[PDB]
């Protein structure tokens, strides 16, 4: 009959694994019931147990799809609608990690389009793609709230501050390589140990994420100039 | 046959498909009859048609001895196949897209 | 004006974000106030602090929390039992140039959280949201420590410092959508839901999640709360002005030297921003930059002395928006940067309604034929007429974001746009790239 | 049963309290362009094709979603350059991804798109690029198959599967530009 | 009453004769009015005309002759009162004012939505002297079809009015001989009326045949 998008389509649409194994599902319904037991309404945890899902594969795939309606009562297709609304719900098999150059206007201007133009010409992967070596996926992210941190360069959704083209392909050849460069600002982790943290899983007590210049600026300019909060 | 005051054009459109394709996009007449002891040589279909695949020829002569033999079939109706043409069944022109059809950009 | 560290004092010292080092310096010591003070009591107190929301709309945050329907009198809820109140805290910070929020978040969390708590007691929310952004996964981490930290220290959960006050905090790490940051959308995307915006009425105050009452606040609105409480309403209305008095946070960002977060009064000037900054990027001048993030209408030099703050913006037509303070100068062109910021709101939209969902898209298209060889005097009209179709009409204000960009590039470099027709953007991209 | 009374262009009505400003107009003979709306579904105020101008406010509002207060004052397209300013750009908006597909497209003849095109639209296309395009048809089930080009994403479908059918087995998917009604995955 | 006249009340929007092939969209109600009395200063000659018809007629014979007075698109038409109607031609045609010489024959028009008054019977006069000319409407019930005719004044009515009855039995009492002119005698029904059916037959085709336009779908 040939129901539902043709495979390939836009953004990939959820494909994959029909189903997960017995014990698979085992493991994500004991992640799942803490997951549901803190919101008010058992829909409300769908956001997050879709993260859980996308840590168990690469991506979102039917099998979570199926899960998470399971779970949650409702219908493949309002999970699928909502599930295809974000697009940190990556829907192809992610590598080990995600380096996305947020090419925003100002990240962009500022040299971020360069810094995307040199990773997709050294990876020789396009965005959203992922490296034959099965461990970086590169990707254009829009504005992440880190604009003083000019050509910014997220990798699993880590920081990594002021990075110009060179320091970018050297990120990226140490990621693909054993060691990365320590994120700026952030304690790097696999992509399914990042989905596990947004699923509210992860030990939150990662180290890493000290202020950095642009944090500081204003304070170290007041400090050097006498400014402060005037008084009760 | 929509615009004919006079009923005179009877059309049932079908599918186009890869293993039977007789015009470019999803839709092709598959019946097409005209009644021409209705038909009264308006032309409001030609103004009518959106891809011009109906046109007034100058050839006149018709008439018959029998009321059913003036109602002509789309086989009777089809142009005759032009030198460069192929069978009217077969897939668009390699490359080429409903849209290039329409802009006229197809040649044999 | 000058620099006003208050949220930012304690950035620098070790670690701040821990809570022994955020009582070290009268940590909580504002809960404390609040919680000794009435509700209605601690509205009242916010109210006339005025702290306007310093997410996007300004709002005056003691009438929000006021709108929700308190029970109030003598307890007569004798029949349907009043529904349970909602404190959803939006820290999802997704606007175009907008870094005050993550930073505020990352280094000293716990100005959020304090607050939280607070506003949870103004309203009397036995529960509370934080939606924070994904894609901030060093935030979220801080944020949930911190949330278990104020667990550890009884500052949430039940009889909170013994006053009888319960409340349980949840962090939410929405996934990626810009159109989540608005309320009712927000709310939408943390009910399991696309997060797409509702239909108001029924406003949050009376029906927000689960159809319940709901208050949504972004961060700095609320880390900016313990500060009042603790230090006095009349030590806040000291800086900015009446109709916009208090401090919020600036991020300097953009082809500027020493870019990055100043907090300063309502009504710093960027004149004065950009002296504390340095000024603009050395050996050239400021062409354009936004107030806001990019949904505000974008400013150029004759706007250098106009004050940063909401009246001083309504004066020049612009929004204050989130104080994103992007800048631009004249390496960069506008037609460039106001194309991406299409493309940004044409990938960012919900899809919803028909003027933002088709207009986003034509616009990115004609921007992009601009950048390219093609492109006509016609398209700039066009380009207008389709911001007119879109501003006002579109189901939400990420339409009116969208098209602020364009209408205000326009009005003030049709020029640009202009010689933009004579085969494509004739500034080099190298040029602009902080080298 | 308490009677609101409002003048809708210079004429005035009395109708129930909570009457929709759409459902006012119909009453008094105005044919205000909508696609989204829809009686016998909970108003949603998608398609913005209904808007039209309301005394005492700056934006124009979906008359489909606004609902009638006492004393207000409402001025259609019929009336309001303003209002028809924006229903045409609205228009013109859905016009510009859709398939030109009128003689294949069964809808033809009856579609509402058309007929609202022809009272409320532009004379000419003013879009000279590239419209959105999808693959299609694709059958969502044995007897349905979708056109995603043609869709203007109203949701009327959707709505309809949800409130009045407890049969949310479609929805609308995907974001921005790219948002389309769709099944599952083959469910 | 000033009211105008709706002909038909139109439901729905498309202009759905039924329940419409699109849901929700049925709920519009549009009448369908004609134009109502024009309010006074009647264009051109036309206020001029009228104005000498009320002086011809009295105040109390003209408020009860002339039902309505429109003007619409340039043309002017005086729906007059049935019973009245020979009186107001006799005047039309003699008044030396009007001078109405050429009544240019009566049509049948049917209403079967206008209550009581469903058959209207126009009649085009001119004033050759005057270069003007107007129109007469005069409005019968349906069950009671009955008009004066005008022979007395205007004989070049006698074929037309016998056609109109022919076409839609509008009774021209006092008509020398109201016989059917076009359709035969032994003819069941009147033609022009909305009631009679179209009585076409299907067109035939190889393997079907098309229903007459009366029968398939309509807007
Ligand atoms: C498209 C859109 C996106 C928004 N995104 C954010 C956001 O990311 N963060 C934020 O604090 N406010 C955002 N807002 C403004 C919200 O209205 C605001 O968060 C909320 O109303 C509370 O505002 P307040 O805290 O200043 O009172 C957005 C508004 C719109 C229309
Ligand atoms: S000429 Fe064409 S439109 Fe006219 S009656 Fe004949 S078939 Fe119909
Ligand atoms: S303007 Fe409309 S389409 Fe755009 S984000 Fe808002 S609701 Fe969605
Ligand atoms: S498919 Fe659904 S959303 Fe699209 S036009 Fe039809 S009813 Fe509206
Ligand atoms: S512009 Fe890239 S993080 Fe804000
Ligand atoms: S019909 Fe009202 S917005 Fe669509
Ligand atoms: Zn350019």
């Amino acid at each position: 009959l040939e129901l539902g998008q043709r495979p390939d389509e836009a953004g990939p649409p959820i494909s994959g694994p029909a189903t997960y194994p017995d014990d698979v599902t085992e493991s994500l319904r004991a992640d799942a019931e803490q997951i549901i037991a803190r919101y008010p309404d058992a829909r409300s945890a769908l956001l997050p147990l879709l993260h859980l899902v996308q840590a168990q594969d690469g991506y979102l795939t039917p099998a979570g799809i199926g899960f998470c309606a399971a779970q949650l009562g409702l219908t493949e297709a309002e999970v699928t609608a909502v599930a295809t609304f974000y697009s940190m719900y990556r829907r192809t098999p992610t590598g080990d990690y995600l380096v996305g150059v947020c090419t925003n206007t100002l990240c962009a201007i500022m040299g971020g389009d360069a810094i995307l133009e040199a990773l997709e010409d050294h990876l020789g992967v396009h965005p959203g793609q992922t490296t034959p070596d099965g461990r970086v996926t590169l990707e254009h992210v829009e504005c992440n709230a880190a604009c003083d941190y000019a050509p910014v360069v997220m990798v699993n959704w880590e920081f990594y501050d002021n990075q110009t083209p060179s320091s970018a392909r050297d990120l990226v050849d140490g990621l693909r390589s054993g060691s990365p460069p320590p994120p700026t600002r952030g304690s790097l982790c696999t992509f399914r140990e990042t989905a596990r943290t947004l699923a509210g899983l992860t030990d939150p007590n990662a180290p890493g994420g000290a202020p950095g210049a642009a944090t500081l600026a204003g304070l170290r300019l007041a400090r050097e100039r006498g400014m402060t909060a005037p008084t009760p | 046959a929509w615009a004919c005051p006079a009923d005179a054009i009877y059309v049932e459109g079908a599918d186009n498909t890869a293993d039977e394709r007789y015009s470019p996009g999803e839709r092709y007449g598959r019946v097409y009859q005209i009644n021409y002891l209705r038909c009264i040589g308006c032309g409001l279909c030609i103004e009518a048609c959106p891809t011009r695949a109906l046109t007034m020829t100058t050839e006149y002569e018709m008439a018959d001895d029998n009321r059913a033999d003036l109602i002509w079939g789309k086989d009777k109706l089809l142009a005759p196949l032009q030198e460069g043409m192929q069978a009217p069944p077969h897939d668009m022109a390699p490359g080429k897209t409903d849209d290039d059809y329409y802009l006229g950009n197809v040649t044999p | 004006t000058p620099l006003t560290p208050v949220l930012s004092r304690f950035w620098d010292e070790p670690e701040p974000w821990t809570l022994e080092t955020y009582r070290r310096h009268d940590g909580y010591q504002g809960l404390q106030r609040a919680l000794s003070m009435g509700p209605d009591d601690v509205i009242a107190f916010v109210k006339d602090s005025g702290l306007r929301g310093r997410g996007g709309a300004g709002f005056p945050t003691g009438t929000k929390w006021s709108f929700i329907p308190q029970e109030r009198g003598d307890q007569p809820a004798g029949g349907p039992a009043a529904k349970p109140h909602y404190l959803v805290i939006n820290a999802d910070e997704s606007e175009p140039g907008t870094c005050k929020d993550i930073p505020l978040l990352l280094t000293t969390p716990h100005f959020l959280v304090e607050g939280a708590i607070i506003a949870a007691y103004a309203i009397r929310a036995r529960h509370a949201f934080i939606y924070v952004r994904g894609e901030v996964l060093p935030v979220l981490r801080r944020l949930q420590a911190a949330v278990a930290e104020a667990y550890a220290a009884g500052y949430l959960g039940t009889d909170i410092m013994g006053s009888g006050f319960d409340l349980d905090l949840i962090v939410h790490a929405g996934a990626g959508a810009y159109i989540c940051g608005e309320e009712t959308a927000l709310l939408d995307s943390l009910e399991g839901r696309r997060g797409q915006p509702r239909l108001r009425p029924p406003f949050p105050a009376v029906a927000g999640l689960y159809a319940c009452p709901t208050v949504v606040n972004n961060v700095e609105s609320i880390a900016s709360v313990p500060p009042i409480m603790v230090n006095g309403v009349d030590w806040f209305r000291s800086m900015g002005s009446e109709k916009s008095p208090g401090f919020t946070l600036y991020s300097l960002s953009g082809h500027v030297t020493r870019p990055g977060q100043y907090e300063a009064p309502l009504g710093i000037t960027l004149r004065e921003l950009l002296e504390y900054a340095g000024g603009v990027r050395a050996g050239h001048q400021l062409k354009f930059w936004t107030p806001g993030g990019s949904s505000t209408p974008l400013l150029t030099a004759e706007h250098l002395d106009v004050p940063l703050d909401y009246e001083g913006m309504a004066s020049v037509g612009s929004m204050l928006g989130t104080k994103a303070l992007q800048i631009f100068d004249e390496t960069t062109c506008v037609v460039r940067a106001v194309r991406r910021w299409t493309q940004f709101y044409a990938h960012e939209s919900c899809g919803k309604c028909t003027p933002c969902r088709e207009g986003t898209y034509w616009l990115a298209q004609i921007y992009a034929r601009l950048e390219n060889g093609a492109g006509t005097e016609a398209d700039i009209d066009k380009l207008l007429d389709i911001s007119d179709n879109i501003f006002g009409k579109s189901f939400c204000a990420l339409g009116d974001g969208a098209a602020s960009p364009i209408m205000s590039s326009i009005k003030h470099f049709r020029d640009e746009y202009v010689a933009h027709l004579d085969g494509g953007c004739p500034f080099d991209p190298h040029a602009s790239t902080l080298m | 049963v308490e009677m609101v009374s409002l003048t809708i262009d210079d004429h005035e009505i009395s109708v129930p309290k909570g009457t929709l400003l759409i459902r006012a107009a119909e009453l008094m003979g105005i044919q205000i362009p909508r696609f989204c709306d829809h009686p016998l579904l909970d108003p949603v105020g998608a398609c913005r094709q209904c808007l039209v101008e309301v005394e005492g406010q700056r934006k124009p509002m979906a008359s489909c979603t606004t609902t009638v207060m006492p004393d207000m004052v409402v001025r259609t397209q019929f009336t309001s350059e303003a209002a028809d300013k924006a229903q045409r750009g609205v228009m013109e908006l859905l016009l510009i991804n859709h398939p030109l597909d009128c003689p294949i497209c069964d809808k033809g003849g009856e579609c509402p798109l058309q007929n609202q095109a022809m009272s409320n639209g532009r004379p000419e296309t003013r879009f000279e690029d590239v419209k959105r395009t999808f693959p299609k048809p694709i059958s969502i089930s044995s007897q349905v198959l979708l056109d995603r080009e043609r869709c203007v994403l109203c949701a009327r479908c959707t709505r309809f599967s949800s409130q009045i059918a407890g049969d949310p087995f479609i929805d609308l998917m995907e974001r921005g530009a790219l948002q389309q009604v769709g099944i599952g995955q083959d469910k | 009453g000033d009211e105008p006249e709706i002909i038909a009340v139109r439901r729905g929007m498309f202009g759905n004769r039924d329940t419409g092939d699109t849901s929700g969209y049925g709920r519009l109600v549009r009448p369908v009015a004609l134009p109502g009395s024009t309010p006074r200063p009647y264009g051109g000659y036309f206020d001029a005309v009228m104005d000498r018809l009320a002086e011809v007629l009295g105040e109390e014979r003209y408020a009860m002759s002339i039902e309505r007075v429109v003007v619409y698109r340039d043309q002017l038409t005086i729906e007059v009162s049935r019973v009245q109607l020979p009186a107001v031609a006799s005047v039309l045609r003699d008044d030396p004012d009007l001078r109405f010489e050429l009544c240019l024959g009566v049509s049948g028009v049917h209403y079967p939505e206008d209550t009581g008054r469903e058959l209207h019977a126009v009649y085009p006069l001119m004033s050759i002297t005057h270069n003007r000319r107007i129109q007469l409407e005069v409005a019968a019930p349906d069950a009671d079809p009955h008009i004066p005719s005008l022979y007395a004044v205007y004989p070049t009515t006698d074929w037309h009015e016998r056609e109109t009855y022919d076409f839609f039995g509008i009774i021209f009492d006092g008509h020398p001989s109201l016989t059917r002119i076009e359709m035969p005698d032994d003819w069941e029904g009147h033609p022009q009326r909305k009631d009679y059916p179209l009585g076409g037959i299907p067109v035939e085709y190889h393997g079907a045949q098309i229903p007459p336009p009366d029968q398939r779908r309509s807007y």
